[PDB]
């Protein structure tokens, strides 16, 4: 529920409705019709794919790493660049997100048009 | 490429009927899409990059660009066994067909890795037990570690 | 030994039609040479014999391997 | 039951990290080629990075690939603690010069030299072209000097 910066979060989704094929590992968040929206309080990633853990399990799993922001000397040595602040990634495993030291994670999932289920998290020291 | 039954088991001659194609005997499908090698004048698509699907497959070293490339043919087990056995190796990269509504098929401009996709076969049975056309096939998945 | 063991390689056209390779390997490890004398004590002209057991010095299964003494 | 090699281009990354600074030793999986040492992955062009070649399978039925790579005492992030030695850097490219640019993509900062200190973390980066979900995946293992 609570994360720090330069941390990785495992996102799990239990969506039996999207298990379209038993012999095919289904995916969500790939298209604009079925989007996955991960977001902080200032940064977000669009069209983030999520992958089923099993071929016929109905559970989708993926992780995103919070890269933080480069405008801080966390180590205290006197130079920036302690965290490679970069927002990128569209697959299920290569998501990179920038996050302030005081921020909040938000993951939103859509199962039908004009309907969205969301999840929340917070960022502290 | 001219015939609608390209990359399908059967014969070049083919007539279109209510039950599909006359010359279509057996097909192999990845993600419910027929696996066919890019050919003809409908494979000029390049996708998100400037590399064509056929050129991408050639660069990847995948000589199994389609069913015909693998040489997959049905051979009877014996003289009068009545059971046909055929085999091929699953390629790492395959070219998805953009649309099956035109002949020759128009292929997508980029290849995708077959892992995770479901590999399905479809044997077209001209005469079922009652003696008519029934569509039967099997399903399997391309596993990855 | 292990990953560096002598491995023979041979391509082959399989029944499916692909040119899959088939390979086999066998380890060729070394042995700790042990040299000992037949007796703990020897008299004058007791005909001492040196027995050296070390399989790595065999360089031919056909010919008899010998080792002379340097005179120079 | 045959020889296999990891032929995926630049799938393995070997790097050394000391706190907020990182240096990459090279790349593995592609064809062996000459190259220099990049710091923090700043060099966009990948052809200028040293390549260790394709990893070889340990046993015909094992599936595990091993690559032997040696790390010099100079292959590390730049620091001012190593100015005690006016280090001569062995060239990794085709030139025979002993200058800093021969081994590294860029020269060391004034008053600092490339080296490895106690407590530095040695990490290996491998990008799986197909995980159990058949997509890109990054796995890491770490060691401490």
């Amino acid at each position: 529920k609570v994360y720090s910066w330069t941390d990785k979060v495992y996102i799990t989704i239990v969506a039996p409705d999207h298990n379209f094929d038993s012999d095919l590992v289904d995916e969500i968040g790939e298209t604009d019709s079925d989007p996955i929206k991960v977001s902080t309080r200032g940064f977000d990633l669009d069209n983030y794919k999520l992958v089923e853990t099993g071929t016929d399990t109905g559970i989708f799993t993926g992780e995103v790493i919070l890269t933080g922001f480069t405008a801080h000397d966390a180590d205290g040595d006197g130079n920036t660049g302690d965290a490679t602040g970069t927002t990128s990634g569209s697959g299920p495993t290569d998501g990179l997100l920038a996050t302030d030291d005081d921020d909040g994670l938000t993951v939103s999932f859509e199962f039908s048009e004009d309907e969205t289920i969301v999840g929340s998290a917070l960022i502290r020291w | 490429n001219s015939k609608a039954t390209d990359d399908a088991v059967g014969s070049a001659t083919t007539q279109s009927l209510s039950f599909g194609e006359l010359g279509r005997l057996l097909d192999v499908t990845f993600d419910d899409v027929i696996w066919s090698t890019p050919d003809g004048a409908n494979n000029t698509a390049t996708g998100n990059d400037s590399d064509t699907c056929s050129t991408e497959l050639s660069n990847a070293g995948i000589t199994d660009t389609g069913l015909g490339a693998t040489g997959f043919t049905l051979v009877e087990t014996g003289a009068a066994t009545g059971v046909f056995v055929g085999d091929f190796q699953i390629p790492s990269f395959w070219c998805r067909v953009s649309d099956t509504t035109t002949t020759p098929y128009t292929y997508a401009g980029d290849e995708e890795t077959t892992t995770g996709l479901d590999i399905e076969v479809n044997y077209v049975d001209f005469r079922d037990a009652s003696g008519e056309i029934v569509e039967v096939g099997d399903s399997a998945g391309v596993r990855a570690n | 030994t292990d990953e560096d063991a002598p491995r023979v390689n041979y391509n082959d056209l399989g029944a499916d039609g692909v040119t899959t390779p088939v390979s086999d390997q066998e380890e060729a490890p070394s042995h700790s040479g042990v040299v000992s004398l037949n007796a703990d004590s020897y008299k004058i002209a007791d005909t001492v014999v040196i027995t050296v057991e070390d399989l790595d010095l065999n360089v031919d299964s056909d010919l008899i391997d010998i080792f002379t003494v340097v005179s120079d | 039951a045959g020889e296999d090699a990891m032929d995926q281009d630049n799938a393995l990354k070997i790097s050394v990290i000391r706190g907020s600074d990182s240096v990459v030793l090279g790349y593995a999986g592609a064809s062996e080629r000459t190259g220099k040492i990049d710091v923090g992955g700043n060099n966009g062009t990948i052809s200028n990075i040293r390549s260790f070649g394709e990893m070889d399978e340990i046993a015909p039925d094992a599936g595990i690939f091993e690559l032997d790579v040696n790390i010099k005492f100079t292959d590390g992030p730049a620091s001012a603690q190593c100015n005690s030695h006016d280090t001569l850097y062995t060239a990794l490219d085709g030139t025979t010069g002993k200058a800093d640019t021969n081994r590294f993509d860029d020269g060391a900062a004034s008053g600092q030299e490339y080296c490895i200190l106690q407590g530095d973390i040695l990490q290996v980066e491998y990008t799986d072209p197909a995980d159990a979900s058949g997509d890109a995946n990054t796995v890491t293992d770490s060691a401490t000097f």
